[PDB]
Formats: C-alpha cells, structure tokens, sequence
C-alpha cells in the first residue's frame, strides 16, 4: 500500500510511504475468501491509515526532537547577552 | 616576582594574573619590538647637515630606502601621512635656511 | 579594579563570609542582632548597645536578640547595615568596604527589593566597587565541582530546589517553601511547651535551637515511632538543668515533610523535589534523580538522607536510580561555591561594576542579574 503524498503551498512537503502488509487466510471458499480478503484488506487499512495518522500526532515531540528540539532541554529562550558577555562556567566542570 | 609568589603562593590568582594581562605592557612591548629595528638607525641626520640640494636628493632616497621596511610591520595610513608631512616640514625648514 | 571579592554568604539565620579564594569561610556568626534588655546601673559596664558576633553570642543573658531577615527576606534594613558593618569590623575583616567587590548569595524567587536595596546599601553606605547577587543553589553545585543535577537546600528560613543543567538554573522548576530551620525550632519550641518546659524569652530561642541542633532525629517510619514510648533522653541546659524530650525530638523536625502541623498547605522537602524535578524537561528527569546535592544546615538532622531517600522512593516512577549526595560542607556549601565562583577571571565580566550602577540603576542589576 504505497503512497505518495505532495504539498507545496508557498513550499515543498513530501510524504512517501508503504506499509509491506503480509497477512494469509486459507482460501475456503469464494464469497467466503472475497468478504474475507476485505476483511484482511479492511483490517490493514483502517489500521494503516489511522496509524499513519497518529505518526503524524507524535512529531512534535519525537521525530522532530530527534532532528530540532522546539525549546531546549532548559525551557527557556536563549539570553544571549549572557552568552556573549560571558563564558556560562562552561571553562569550569 | 617575590611578592607575586606571596599571592601566588596564597592562593590569589587575581593580581598573579592581571599582573600581566590587566597590565598592557606585554602587547605594547610586542608592538615596540615590532616597531624596534625600524626606530634604530634612522638616517635623519643625512637630512639635518644638507645644504646642498644634491646632498638632499640623495638623502631623501636614502631615507625613504630606509623607510621601505614598513611592509612587514603594519605602518598606519594616517600615521604614515602625518610621517610624510613632518618629512616636508624639516625640508621645508632646512630649504628655508638655504634660500 | 580593586583588592579581592568578598564572598558574603548571607543567610536567614547564620551569616558565613570570607574572601574569595579562601578555602573554608573564616568568618561565620550567627544572623541576629542583641542589644541590653535590662538597665545601665554600675558605671563600667559593657559599653555600647548593639552586639553582635561573638560577643553578643558571650553575654546571652543581656540581650533581645531579634533577627532582621527572616525567609531569606529583610525586614529590617538598619540591622542589617549593621551586621554587614560588622563584618567589615576589626574584628571579622579589618578592611574597608571600597577595595573589595561583592559576591553576595541570595535564595531564590525573592522580592525585587532584596536586591535593589541591598544594592543600594552596597554601592551607596558601603561604596563597593562591584556587586554581584546570585542563587545559591548554583553556587552549591560549583561547590561540589558536578554540573548537572538538582539542588536541595534548606537554610535558616527558606528551602527550595532548582534543577540545574550546566549553570543554567532552570527557572521555571524552582519550587519553594518557606519552612526551614527557624521555623523547624519554633515547632519545637511549641512542642517543648506542649511537654510541660516553657522557653519563650528571645534568648531562650536561641537555646531551644541548640536543642534541635544537637537532640533531634528523623525517624524512619513516620507512625510506627510515634506509636512508641522512647528512651526520653535528658538534656543539659545552659543553666544546668535537666529537661527530658521525650516525643518532642522526632517530630519536631518532622515538619519539614509534612507542613500540616504547622496548619499550611505548603509541601515537604521530598515534594519539592519531585515537583522541581517533574516540571522540567522529560529528557533530563534521569540525570536530575542521578544527582541530588544537599546543602543547608537542616540538612543535617539524623537520619535525614535516608528518609529523603525513602520519601523520593515513594513519589519517583519504578526502576530509576535515585541519587542524593551529601557533602561534608552542606553548611559551606553556597560559600564555597562562592570561593570558586569569585576567584576566575571571568568574574570581571560577570559582576556589576559602581559606574554601571550609576549610570543605569536597579535595573541594571536585574537585566545582569545572571
Ligand atoms: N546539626 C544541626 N541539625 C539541624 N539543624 C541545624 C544543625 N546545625 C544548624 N542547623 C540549622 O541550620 C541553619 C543553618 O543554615 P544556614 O547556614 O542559615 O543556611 P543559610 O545560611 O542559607 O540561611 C541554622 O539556622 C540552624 O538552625
């Protein structure tokens, strides 16, 4: 189940991805194994789509920590009068 | 250097240090090396005893030659300028007594 | 430019105060101010009013002893000139108050006024050539040479946490509560009443806080103890008497984890450091419980650590390693601290110089106040 995904909206966004979805049923019958391989299909994609959904609602927090943190580890701005007007006691440990 | 061992010794790194950096002697005596060989042996007597402008046509070469060596130590502009224009005050002093 | 800084380590209950450099502060009082309570009669007698020091500690009996700080604030700023005149005395310093700047200590989450006018009591009455306020919980951690990890104090009238992440003490994790030592001593003092012995003179506090300095312990299990009949140690007073605890010595400084006997909604030291550590970074809660640091007089009672340790056990998620360390200078540990601090070059930068004061005013020492 492969998607692609493109936003560019005043930039550039986009989303590839694919889920290898492997699942099996014996083929018991044929109406049996078709509502059963929408079973399988409906299964894996609702679970698919939400999940991908929720990837989306924990980024702020782990994959974007991962490459920029929103505010660092103090949780405050930055006091660059502090910083460039003296060394933090970073000399000292 | 007794007394800064009496500090040091003491355990009072701040006049220890700023004996040194806090004074700016060390970077002054830098620049005066800097400036030292360039002050030493300057040819300005070749113009004071010049009454005859061949002498100063000669001695004003010999002393700019002189002079050449303020590519490797960082002469000013300005420094420079006000340097050029005392030149041509004592020519113009000793040109005075000439005429 | 000047001699050497000062580190005046103030405090609600004992002053600490040296230069900085040093290794152990060499001057450390009692933060109180005693003048006579009874009458001049015979000629000859001890002159002058006001004692402090070593000599208003002497002669006990004469005087009224109040404090003019009290929950790392100032109420009295008069006494206050003259205890850091005091300091400045032949008899602590022997130096003059315009060849030295000033480290001063300072607690936390303090009225703007603490600093504005104790500045203007530096730079003005005493003309310092600079000045420099800061925390003491980050001073504490200079002073145990670590970097990172939480502090917990608890002085005289104040006691706080601050989760300190390589200097930069996070503000907005510095919980505080205002029940220290002091207050720990006046329970006790209600609590000695409550056992029959009635100490209420001003300078018989100072007596009940002898007692909470070398007869009081932390139980363990905060019940099970109290539901027993103990040894009831004796105790010798100044005076020669005998006084028998009893109950009175366990939970007397039981109140620091539980402010509920004294009748506030306040929390316990071990809430206040789980809450310091839990409102900071999720990224950083491992390493603060890795590194907790003592300081402070009350942090020396019996069986204190290890009731810390118990009480954070409880409020901590399962399976992480809890630390708490302990230092032998909990009582000089902001000093020390100061010692450190004060003596690198980089204090030039960091201090507020006279002219600066002049120039801008209070506001200058809040923009610089880190
Ligand atoms: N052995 C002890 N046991 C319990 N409390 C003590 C002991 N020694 C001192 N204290 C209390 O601790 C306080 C010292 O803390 P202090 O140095 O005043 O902190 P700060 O200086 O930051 O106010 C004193 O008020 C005293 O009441």
């Amino acid at each position: 189940l492969k998607i692609q995904v493109h936003y560019y909206e005043d930039g550039n966004v986009q989303l590839v991805s694919h889920k290898d979805v492997q699942d099996s049923v014996t083929v018991s019958n044929e109406a049996q194994t078709a509502k059963e391989f929408i079973k399988i299909i409906e299964h894996a994609e609702n679970e698919y789509q939400t999940a991908i959904s929720e990837n989306y609602q924990t980024m702020s927090d782990t994959t974007f920590k991962a490459l920029r943190r929103q505010l660092p580890v103090t949780r405050t701005k930055i006091d660059w009068n502090k910083i460039l007007s003296y060394k933090i006691g970073k000399e000292m440990q | 250097l007794l007394t800064l061992d009496i500090l040091k010794h003491g355990k009072r790194f701040h006049a220890t240090v700023s004996f040194d950096t806090d004074t700016g002697l060390k970077q002054a005596l830098e620049t005066v090396n800097d400036y030292n060989p360039l002050m030493k042996d300057f040819p300005l007597n070749d113009l004071l005893s010049a009454t005859e402008l061949d002498k100063i046509r000669q001695a004003l070469v010999a002393i700019f030659t002189h002079l050449r060596k303020i590519r490797n130590t960082k002469y000013p502009i300005q420094r420079a300028l006000r340097l050029v224009e005392a030149i041509s005050r004592d020519l113009s002093s000793q040109l005075l007594k000439v005429l | 430019i000047a001699n050497q800084p000062v580190v005046i380590d103030n405090g609600s209950g004992v002053i600490k105060a040296g230069f900085a450099g040093d290794q152990i502060p060499k001057y450390c009082f009692p933060n109180y101010v005693g003048r006579p309570k009874h009458v001049r009669v015979m000629a000859g007698a001890l002159e002058g009013d006001i004692f402090i020091g070593p000599k208003a500690e002497e002669h006990r009996g004469l005087l009224s002893i109040r404090y003019p700080m009290e929950h790392g604030i100032v109420k009295d700023w008069n006494d206050m000139e003259r205890i850091w005149q005091y300091v400045y005395s032949k008899d602590q310093l022997q130096t003059f108050s315009e060849e030295h700047p000033v480290l001063l200590t300072e607690a936390p989450l303090n009225p703007r006024k603490n600093r504005e006018r104790a500045a203007e009591v530096f730079f003005e009455t005493f003309n310092v050539p600079a000045l420099f306020i800061s925390m003491q919980a980050v001073l504490s951690l200079y002073a145990t040479g670590r970097t990172t990890g939480v502090v917990l104090d608890s002085g005289d009238g104040v006691t706080h946490a601050v989760p300190i992440y390589e200097g930069f003490a996070m503000p907005h994790s510095i919980m505080r509560i205002d029940i220290a030592g002091r207050d720990v001593s006046r329970f006790l003092r209600l609590y000695l009443r409550k056992e029959g012995y009635d100490f209420h003179s001003s300078s018989e506090f100072e007596i009940v806080k002898a007692i909470k300095e070398r007869a009081c312990y932390l139980s363990i299990n905060p019940q099970k103890d109290e539901t027993l009949e103990t040894e009831k140690a004796q105790y010798y007073l100044p005076d020669g008497s005998t006084i028998e605890i009893g109950p009175s010595r366990f939970r007397a400084p039981e109140l620091l984890f539980r402010p509920d006997l004294i009748g506030e909604e306040s929390e316990g030291i071990h809430e206040v450091l789980v809450f310091a550590i839990q409102k900071s970074d999720m990224d950083l809660r491992r390493t603060l419980f890795s590194n907790i640091v003592l300081s402070g007089g009350s942090t020396l009672f019996k069986g204190f650590g290890d009731r810390l340790l118990s009480e954070v056990k409880k409020l901590a998620p399962k399976d992480v390693k809890i630390r708490i360390s302990a230092p032998q200078e909990r009582l000089y540990s902001t000093w020390i601290g100061g010692s450190i601090l004060a003596s690198l070059d980089t204090f030039k930068k960091m201090w507020v110089s006279k002219k600066e004061y002049e120039e801008d005013g209070a506001r200058s020492i809040h923009r610089k106040t880190f």
